[PDB]
């Protein structure tokens, strides 16, 4: 996870000044620093996905989707509905 | 800034802009409106920036490919011709002039490469690529040459390499899936085989270039070349009897040159719609229109059925429009650029034997895949210069550099309190505060914005799911900002949000 | 001279003691071998900002505090934080003066206030209280004089009086201006107004004195005190009254409050040689010996540093100046107060002639200054037909208060669209709107419509709304409604949980 | 519809009918670009009125300015429990601001 270039960041607004993370217990940057390690970008930001996560949950969601419509039909195919859910899975346990 | 009431016309300076303005004099004559026809240079880098601006002409006309930029920017307008008017023209003229579904020009006229060849010297030219080396035999002993083409270029070596199969970027209903490329399939391969053997058993030279092939032919050194209507006028002045016709088959499918289609797009933020409207529907795309156009300097093939028709009776233009129908329509994704950039590297590469037919489709489908998902412009930057800009803080460059990948930015702001400020003759101290930041008054708030940089290798950016209209880059950054905001809410404050949810 | 690093260039006022300042540079030079180029270029204050976005400006500029503000908005003016002993030899007033949204962001160099001015063959005995000088003006209107003319046209002159129990534009609190706190129509504006007004109608006063009729009838001896600040001593000099200056007369006991103006000097964000200006600035001009430089070369007034102060004050007309200013308040460098000019003018007029009582007009003053420093940084009102007449042109440009509804402003929001008849390309697209992920197949076809919103707040509403002199309200308006539209549309599209990656 | 807030402008203009999320509902037409109230709200679903917003921040604020000034009373609480009997009267006073705030998170939540 911690590549030579991802997750760095830059901060446009040079200041004096320590500036301390939302717990108050880790020190983001000070004195002018104006550019973030990955690690202390993760602590700023808090949450993070990665592109290739964020993937695997969008065909997921198309799968079930498409599952969700092909059923209303037969809730009024069976290989696509299965066909559906199989292709879900697929992403499912990719994440 | 684009005055109303008048219509301003730009096309390129060796189109029949002349022939072009007496139809603007009929339009006048019936309506009053005068028309201004401009051909200024490098109208189509202009266009874009003189339309951004809400200035420019009303109509532009320019090959069909250059649109897919200017449409992806919202440059040019949406038109809605009459069903019946569609089909005065051919179906797949509209193809050509369709973006992300939607019909941005009118389709004018029709040019694709054809097969040229010398009358005296060949009067009964071969239907097959197969049979070229025994033509080439025969005429060898004669003094003479089959062919003689440009082969630096893969505009005019990808006809042969299609028509078993290849492609540039899939087709489906008005979209391109640039992650769908046709470059290194097996019928790329069968023809682009065909093209080295027929280097190595010395039928045709790799060196050959544009001026080679221009001379040789129009000289009478060689039987036959592959050209476009633009190099009628040299064969012209030449004298030599040529005729021109259907290109060449390929393992029986016929050769697919691509296929540009002059057409007229109305600006977005002209003021005169409709004006430009009735003059392209009823006096420019009728019989009297493209003749008077026609007459000044060829439109080549037309997109108007009826003209076609008489134009036709030209067997150089009645072939011109049959190679166009059997072609492939130049895509008007940008990202075109890639596809270009690949295929030329790896059929100078394979014909010259510094590279075998599989290694280099290969390596061309790969490339082509990845400058396209990295953007319409050609830049790889190498790894210092890139980290240069980072260590300055300049976050301004997307796209690829080597040894990493694909680089792109996204942002967030971040807030702070100041838990000192009344600390006396101190360094400013600050904490973050989570998404709604709300504070009293009396606390002193700071932002900083905060640009991320992320990193995929070629390798992760071709198992993404992007597309050529919308960037992938753009829908990730709002999730994460949506994810930041969503976390840090629960942060702030457990009370609900007093929403109003109607619908 | 552009900035280059290793070099010092600077920027003053070309009516300030410029060549005084370049043997300060020059003194830096002989001593640390770095060359100090002072330049004093026309129309300085509006071209820094213009080019020092593009590295073109000076390495250090001159101006008056409140002009920083705009500088220190805009990021253009590095953050200086000098150890303790040396801001304690600067008075702490006018460190006050350089702060902005609690950042100090210049040095402090000199200051300048309105003193009371007075003739001292007419009035050896200056009052020592406003609450006087009625009585005052009767002794004199029987030597066919008056008491006090000033400038009654102007909030600047009157102001003092009006804020000595109470009033203020914009509290000040830690380096901070809130706009949200207005001391306009408090009961110490309207004591010092009623004062004023009542000065006007028992006629010790005339309510159409301006800064000439005042000038005039001080100069000519007509007048036994006038109001004014040190820029106006030289005409007198050339008059032949023997004036003093000395302090404002208080009010019901508490000291007459002008604006205080401190001149300052900042240094450009974008310079390379932060360092030698701090040294330049805090071991050569800020000392007694650098700004006895300038001070030789054209006078600089009152000056932040104590030591030469105490020197210069041996003047009395000088001691006045800082004495006042010491009792008055910092003008806010915070261009809202564009709307405390404003209102407050129109308070005073109006109060003065009888046209409002003194209360009413206050009240008017204060919701005024309210709404167009809620508004925006500057004076403008649009009228409701010319506003509608950009909505309808799809013109969505303006946010601001307009004429009979209060304020208006935007919220943009990009609403997402899958074409539903893809196949039928001889008609007309039909498109159905989509969930906040968006993502579909790639066959779909993807159409994005671009929505600016209308919002409309009456000045009342306005006013219950958290509005910043720093940050713009609207701003955290449009996250949140984005947020929200995201939260209810994700829930729509798919339940299946994100694959956040949630840290510590 | 209280007369011109809450309308919207489409800045791409276009022909085609663009449906609500759910199918029955046409936002927009034929070049339309001035959506009412009513569309506006159908098209995004969800919304906040800035004066309920200001009231839910009170309401925040006052809690998050309750639970700060309690954090500071178990401080003064674990002295005065240890012995250290300095911080009697900084309890007494940190209880009424710790009330104060209370009672306006309630009527600010009672304005919700």
């Amino acid at each position: 996870i911690g590549d030579g270039l991802s997750l760095i960041s830059i901060i446009d607004e040079v200041g004096n000044g320590e500036y301390w993370s939302a717990a108050g217990d880790i020190l983001l940057f000070a004195a002018g620093k104006t550019k973030l390690s990955p690690y202390m970008t993760v602590i700023s930001l808090g949450t993070w996905m990665y592109e290739t996560d964020l993937m695997q949950w969008r065909l997921a969601c198309i799968n079930y989707s498409d599952y969700k419509k092909t059923l209303i039909k037969y809730r009024e195919c069976h290989k696509i509905l299965n066909s559906h859910y199989i292709e879900m899975q697929k992403n499912l346990g990719n994440l | 800034k684009i005055e109303e009431g008048k219509l301003v016309i730009w096309i390129n300076g060796d189109k029949g802009y002349n022939g072009l303005a007496e139809v603007g004099k009929k339009f006048e004559k019936d309506t009053g409106i005068k028309v201004t026809v401009e051909h200024p240079d490098k109208l189509e880098e202009k266009f874009p920036q003189v339309a951004a601006t809400g200035d420019g002409p009303d109509i532009i006309f320019w090959a069909h490919d250059r649109f897919g930029g200017y449409a992806q920017s919202g440059l040019l307008a949406e038109i809605t011709p009459a069903a019946a008017f569609q089909d005065k023209l051919y179906p797949f003229t509209w193809d050509a002039v369709r973006y992300n579904g939607k019909l941005i020009a009118y389709p004018i006229a029709v040019e694709a490469l054809s097969l040229i060849y010398n009358k005296d010297l060949l009067p009964n030219p071969p239907k097959t690529w197969e049979e070229i080396p025994a033509l080439d035999k025969e005429l060898k002993a004669k003094g003479k040459s089959a062919l003689m083409f440009n082969l630096q270029e893969p505009y005019f070596t990808w006809p042969l390499i299609a028509a078993d199969g290849g492609y540039a970027f899939k087709y489906a209903a008005g979209k391109y899936d640039i992650k769908d490329v046709g470059v290194d399939n097996a019928g790329a391969k069968a023809g682009l085989t065909f093209l080295v053997d027929l280097i190595k058993n010395k039928h045709m030279n790799a060196d050959t270039d544009y001026s080679i092939a221009e001379a040789a032919f129009n000289k009478g050194e060689t039987a036959m070349t592959i050209n476009g209507p633009w190099a009628w006028s040299n064969i012209d002045t030449s004298a030599v009897n040529y005729g021109v016709t259907v290109l060449p088959t390929f393992k029986g499918q016929p050769s697919k040159p691509f296929v540009g289609v002059l057409s007229a797009g109305i600006n977005a933020a002209s003021p005169n719609k409709e004006l430009a409207k009735e003059f392209l529907e009823n006096y420019l795309l009728t019989d009297e229109g493209l003749e008077a156009v026609n007459k000044d300097k060829p439109l080549g093939a037309v997109a108007l059925k009826s003209y076609e028709e008489e134009l036709a009776k030209d067997p150089r233009i009645a072939a011109t429009m049959e190679n166009a129908q059997k072609g492939e329509i130049m895509p008007n994704i940008p990202q075109m650029s890639a596809f270009w950039y690949a295929v030329r590297t790896a059929v100078i590469n394979a014909a010259s034997g510094r590279q075998t037919v599989d290694e280099a489709l290969k390596d061309a489908q790969t490339a082509a895949r990845a400058f396209a998902a990295a953007g319409k412009e050609i830049e790889i930057k190498k790894l210092p210069e890139f980290e240069a800009m980072v260590n300055a803080g300049n976050t301004t460059y997307t796209g690829l550099v080597e040894g990493i990948g694909y680089v792109y930015w996204t942002t967030e702001t971040l807030y702070f309190i100041r838990t000192n400020p009344e600390q006396l003759w101190a360094i400013p101290k600050y904490q973050q505060i989570p998404f709604p930041y709300f504070q009293r008054k009396d606390a002193i708030i700071e932002t900083k914005t905060l640009h991320t940089l992320h990193v995929l290798s070629k390798d992760e950016l071709l198992k993404l799911d992007y597309d050529a209209y919308y960037a992938f880059y753009g829908i990730v950054e709002e999730m994460l900002k949506f994810i930041h905001r969503a976390d840090a809410i629960k942060s702030y404050c457990e009370i609900p949000l007093p929403i109003i949810k109607s619908k």
